[PDB]
């Protein structure tokens, strides 16, 4: 047999990126995955080579990061990149998840592929956090503080809990240290939960827009898909060059330019875009404990759709009522994020309370009553008797 | 010389436009140099100012001289 | 090797699918085809059709989200103006 | 197009001649934007203001 | 939030510099120095920013020399271990007017002048913002404003109240290039200086940009054209079915 074949190392990429039998019709939704993989690669490629500059004491992490942007040859091409490309890493993420959603992709045999997934995405939200934090600007401390606090609503051991990953009486030196400690670590982590997440995908393959098998027409990977995956990654690079080159600073926050101040909270002090709606939800209940238990149960909700969609085929090409209110799960989010970024004023905090229940609404009363509907529907459409 | 961002403003400040804007802030600038004169005014909780109508003019001034100050300058 | 568990899909040969007979099919080389300027005048105004289906089950969540935000934004804007500050009083605490 | 047969005749350009023509365009392209951004911002440029300088 | 508390939404300006292919003036730079050592410095430092950067930026390496030999920096102790000073070289880094936060609060009426350095990036408005700051300062407050003692009103600061007087008066600096150094010309000068100390890769960065967009947007299109050759045989495949008899 071919030598691609028959070579213990080789025989796996000829399997995975060659020979891999893709069904013919999967359309350019199905490219997030490879431009996933190319994030996690730039992300991990700039942050060693910045590394290298690095200096996670307290006293000198905001300097040593002003350092790479004024002294390091090509330093300010390398933080923009890490910069802009986490929050690209995330305009993928959400389209990737998005995708899953509307074709069913959750649903058996690909409950394990979906569960990873979800896994992986805690993982990724986490990671990001702690690099924020390195930074030491002063949404960096603030954005340190708060969320280690998330741990305090813990009955009991909370506060125990948050002291130990402060590692003192506030975030201090030892915070930021064992922060970027930790940045450094968990991309590797999430390197080997997607290679767990391509072996549980390997098994099952791709599924496809019709929602149907598709074994009776498959295309290798290799050439299709490969060209296909370059032209999505360049038309991704040039959208990234963009930002990098033309408009680094966009997607960040002003505040983060001024060193952390342990004795003042800025007034204008926002969250990260990619995590405006899962803040808008915790800011939604009067209460601390049931704030961050609905707002961490707004990503474990993920999990339930296997079982709370009751449809008998895979997808919303072919329904209409699936289809509509998938939208409206969509724009949905947006407005979540929306809310998040305005002031905890009138008209904004109802409609947070209203589209946090609409959010969770979705998974648990919607998908499940709409799905059986159109059920039912499919079956007197055309049953005479 | 004198100033060109003052000279621009001044000479909108002047415009239909302009003059109907400093009118409704001059009217409200009355309105409350009155109520200042007045007893109980240290304790009232319920003052009156004009930033709303001051910042409606600079809001005006703003968007005309704006576009403009730098076609003036080196 | 060691025992791998049935799955949904097999490799080329054995897909997995049913059994195929009666279907025959025909294509043609992409080097004896006409260069890349055809998709034009015969494939325009085909195009577009994708779309012109789905727009209505996007347009009309995306109506009812912005005009809910523009209507909110709107309200916040007056309660905080002067006019407002009697409404403010009333529907804040 | 028989622009192309003369040079490579039916046949695909080797990654030879690809590296090569590489870095060729590496050094005629730099110069030619090089050039193009300065002209666009002659008069900003320190190269300019220096010449209006002397001391 | 109130108008007053918001501030004054700060308008665009047509900076030079604005635009994907504009470089900054760089005898706006230039100017914007003078403006900054003679007015600003008084009460803002400017830390990150190193004497050599200036060099073919917007002074001559003779020039910026010259600058950095007139301030005294510590130097190594001698053979004896008793301290001594030194004049500046190109790689110290412009110093500021306060030995520490506690003499610069009492300096200013307890408030603190933020370094400059980064102050373009790090408000919301960059350059449009510290210009209309500057140049916005109302002769007298808005009817009714009771402004603390102290304090001073500008409608562009959030809150209305700021602890920083106007500074920039007509003709206060005498332009070595013969410029009319009129307020809003030193104004769109410091400005313009404070941009490239905050954003130094400017110019630079946009040269590179251009090239990446260039190069990228070429193997975008190309790619594209790839992709449809290699697909043309499966796109326009054809099926035919013929039922299978008994
Ligand atoms: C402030 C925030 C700013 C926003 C930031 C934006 C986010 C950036 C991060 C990620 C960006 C890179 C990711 C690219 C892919 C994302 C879109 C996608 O997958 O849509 C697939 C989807 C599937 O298409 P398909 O059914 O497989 O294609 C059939 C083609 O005719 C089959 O035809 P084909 O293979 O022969 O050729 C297909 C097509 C392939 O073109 C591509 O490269 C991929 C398709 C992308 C189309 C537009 C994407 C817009 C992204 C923004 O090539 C073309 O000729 C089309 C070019 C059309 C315009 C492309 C944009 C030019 C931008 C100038 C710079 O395409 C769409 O329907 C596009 C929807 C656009 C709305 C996206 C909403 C999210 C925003
Ligand atoms: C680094 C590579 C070290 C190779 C050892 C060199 C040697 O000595 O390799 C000796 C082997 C001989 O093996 P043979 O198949 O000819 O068998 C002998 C007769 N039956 O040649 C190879 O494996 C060549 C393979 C080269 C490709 C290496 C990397 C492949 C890239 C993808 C990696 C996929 C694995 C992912 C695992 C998580
Ligand atoms: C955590 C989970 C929450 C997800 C996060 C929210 C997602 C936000 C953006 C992701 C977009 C997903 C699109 C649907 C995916 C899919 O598959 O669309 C499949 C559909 C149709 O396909 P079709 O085959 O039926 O066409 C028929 C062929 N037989 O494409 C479309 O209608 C086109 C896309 C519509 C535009 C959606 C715009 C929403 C983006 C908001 C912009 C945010 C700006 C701020
Ligand atoms: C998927 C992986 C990663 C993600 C999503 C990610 C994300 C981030 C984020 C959001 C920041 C702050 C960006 C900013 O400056 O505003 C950051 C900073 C940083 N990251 Fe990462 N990171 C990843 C991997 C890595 C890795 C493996 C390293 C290797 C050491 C690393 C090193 C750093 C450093 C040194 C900083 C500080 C410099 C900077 O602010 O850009 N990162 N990261
Ligand atoms: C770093 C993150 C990730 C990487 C590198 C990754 C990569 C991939 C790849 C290569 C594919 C195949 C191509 C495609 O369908 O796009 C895939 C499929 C899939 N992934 Fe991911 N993924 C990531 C995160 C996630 C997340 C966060 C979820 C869901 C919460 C998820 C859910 C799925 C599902 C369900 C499929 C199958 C889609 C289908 O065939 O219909 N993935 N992923
Ligand atoms: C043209 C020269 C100057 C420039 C470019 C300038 C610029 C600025 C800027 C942008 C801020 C920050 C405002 C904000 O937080 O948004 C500021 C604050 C301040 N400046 Fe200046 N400044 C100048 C001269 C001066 C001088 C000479 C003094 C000392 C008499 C001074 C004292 C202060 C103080 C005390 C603050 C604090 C404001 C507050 O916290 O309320 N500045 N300046
Ligand atoms: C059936 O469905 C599939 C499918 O199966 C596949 C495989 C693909 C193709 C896509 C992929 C295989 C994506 C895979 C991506 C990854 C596994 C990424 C893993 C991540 C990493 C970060 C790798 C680790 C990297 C390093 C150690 C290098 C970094 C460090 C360096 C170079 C050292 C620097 C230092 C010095 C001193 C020079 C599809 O597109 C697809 O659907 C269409
Ligand atoms: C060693 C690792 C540790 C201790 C922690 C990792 C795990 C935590 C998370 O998820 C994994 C966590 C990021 C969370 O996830 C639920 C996100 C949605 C966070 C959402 C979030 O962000 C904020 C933020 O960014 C801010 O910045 C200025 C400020 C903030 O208040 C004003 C918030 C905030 O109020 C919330 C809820
Ligand atoms: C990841 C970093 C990027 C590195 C560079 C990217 C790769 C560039 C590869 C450039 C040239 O690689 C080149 O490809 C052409 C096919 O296209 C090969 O050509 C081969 O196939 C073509 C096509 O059937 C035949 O006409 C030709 O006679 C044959 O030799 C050629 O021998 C090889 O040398």
């Amino acid at each position: 047999m071919a030598f691609r074949k028959s070579n213990v190392y080789l025989s796996l990429v000829n399997s995975y990126i060659i020979d891999s039998p893709q069904p013919s019709s999967i359309n350019y939704w199905w490219n997030m995955g490879s431009l996933l993989g190319l994030c996690l690669v730039i992300q991990i490629v700039t942050g060693i080579f910045m590394a290298m500059h690095y200096s996670s004491n307290i006293e000198l992490a905001f300097s040593s990061v002003e350092h790479i942007m004024r002294d390091v040859h090509n330093g300010y091409i390398l933080r923009y990149l890490h910069a802009n490309g986490a929050s690209f890493f995330f305009m993928v993420m959400f389209m990737h998840m998005a995708k899953g959603l509307y074709y069913g992709s959750y649903r058996s045999p690909r409950v394990t592929l979906w569960n990873v997934g979800v896994i992986i995405f805690t993982l990724t939200i986490a990671t990001a956090f702690l690099g924020y934090c390195c930074v030491y600007g002063q949404m960096s401390h603030w954005g340190a503080t708060v969320i280690t606090n998330l741990f305090s609503a813990i009955p009991f051991v909370g506060n125990d809990i948050v002291s130990w990953l402060w590692g003192g009486f506030s975030v201090s030196n030892p915070t930021i240290q064992r922060f970027f400690a930790l940045h450094y670590l968990v991309p590797f982590i999430i390197a080997a939960m997607v290679i767990m997440h391509l072996m549980a995908l390997h098994i099952h393959g791709s599924s496809n827009p019709l929602g149907i098998t598709g074994n009776l027409d498959r295309i290798p990977m290799h050439s299709y898909f490969i060209f296909k995956d370059l032209v999505t990654v360049f038309l991704f690079m040039l959208i990234l060059a963009l930002f990098v080159f033309y408009s680094p600073n966009t997607l960040g926050h002003p505040d983060n330019y001024i060193p952390g101040n342990p004795l003042v909270t800025p007034a204008s002090i926002v969250p990260e875009w990619y995590l405006l709606p899962f803040y808008a939800i915790l800011r939604s209940i009067p209460d601390k404990l049931l704030g961050v238990i609905t707002m961490f149960a707004a990503i474990l909700v993920l999990l339930v759709l296997p079982f709370t969609d009751r449809s008998v085929v895979r997808g919303n090409t072919f329904k209409v009522l699936s289809k509509f209110f998938f939208f409206i799960f969509v724009f949905n989010f947006v407005l979540l994020g929306q809310i998040g970024a305005c002031h905890v004023e009138v008209p904004y905090v109802l409609m947070g309370q209203i589209a946090t229940f609409i959010y969770f609404a979705y998974f648990l009363i919607i998908v499940p009553v709409i799905s059986t509907i159109e059920n039912v529907l499919f079956y007197i459409g055309r049953v005479n008797k | 010389v004198t100033d060109q961002l003052e000279d621009l403003r001044e000479h909108f400040k002047n415009t239909e436009e302009g003059k109907a804007l400093v009118h409704h802030y001059e009217e409200c600038a009355e309105r409350v140099k009155i109520q200042q004169q007045q007893p109980g005014y240290a304790d009232l909780e319920h003052k009156e100012d004009c930033v709303e109508e001051f910042f409606h003019l600079q809001h005006y001034l703003d968007t005309a001289t704006a576009p403009r100050l730098f076609d003036k300058l080196k | 090797g060691p025992p791998s568990g049935k799955t949904y899909m097999g490799w080329w040969g054995h897909m997995g699918g049913p059994k195929q007979k009666g279907i025959t099919s025909y294509a043609v080389s992409p080097y004896a085809q006409k260069p890349l300027q055809g998709i034009f005048h015969n494939a325009v105004f085909n195009s577009f059709r994708r779309f012109k289906s789905q727009f209505l089950y996007v347009l009309i969540p995306a109506g009812i989200y912005w005009y809910w935000w523009k209507n909110g934004n709107e309200y916040n804007e007056f309660l905080y103006s002067k006019a407002g500050r009697e409404e403010l009083e009333r529907v804040n605490v | 197009s028989s622009l192309y047969k003369t040079f490579f005749k039916r046949n695909a350009v080797f990654v030879g001649t690809i590296f090569a023509g590489a870095f060729v365009f590496q050094t005629v392209f730099d110069t030619a934007i090089t050039s193009w951004y300065e002209n666009h911002n002659k008069g900003k440029l320190w190269k300019d203001v220096k010449a209006r300088i002397a001391a | 939030m109130t108008a007053a508390e918001h501030g004054l939404h700060a308008p665009a300006y047509a900076w030079s510099h604005n635009g994907p292919f504009e470089t900054f003036d760089h005898a706006s730079i230039r100017r914007g120095y003078q403006v900054y050592r003679e007015v600003c410095a008084a009460c803002h430092s400017l830390d990150r920013v190193a004497w050599r950067t200036l060099v073919g930026v917007s002074h001559t390496n003779e020039e910026v020399r010259n600058m950095a030999e007139e301030f005294e920096y510590d130097d190594e102790p001698d053979e004896q271990g008793n301290p001594k000073k030194r004049p500046g070289k190109l790689s110290d880094y412009i110093p500021g007017p306060y030995p520490n936060e506690q003499a610069a609060r009492a300096a200013n009426q307890g408030a603190l002048p933020p370094d400059l350095s980064l102050i373009v990036k790090a408000r919301h408005g960059g350059c449009d913002y510290i210009f209309s700051l500057l140049t916005g300062y109302p002769d007298e407050p808005p009817a009714g404003v009771a402004l603390p003692p102290g304090s001073n009103y500008n409608p562009y600061f959030p809150g209305g109240s700021i602890a920083m007087a106007r500074v920039l008066f007509d003709d206060m600096v005498e332009y070595e290039d013969g410029t009319p150094a009129t307020t809003s010309q030193m104004a769109k000068d410091v400005t313009t200086f404070l941009n490239w100390c905050a954003e130094p890769e400017h110019d630079e960065r946009k040269r590179l940009g251009l090239k990446t967009v260039i190069i990228l947007s070429s193997l975008y299109l190309l790619s594209i054209w790839v992709k449809k050759f290699k697909w043309a045989g499966i796109k326009t495949r054809k099926f035919v079915f013929n039922p299978p008899k008994p």
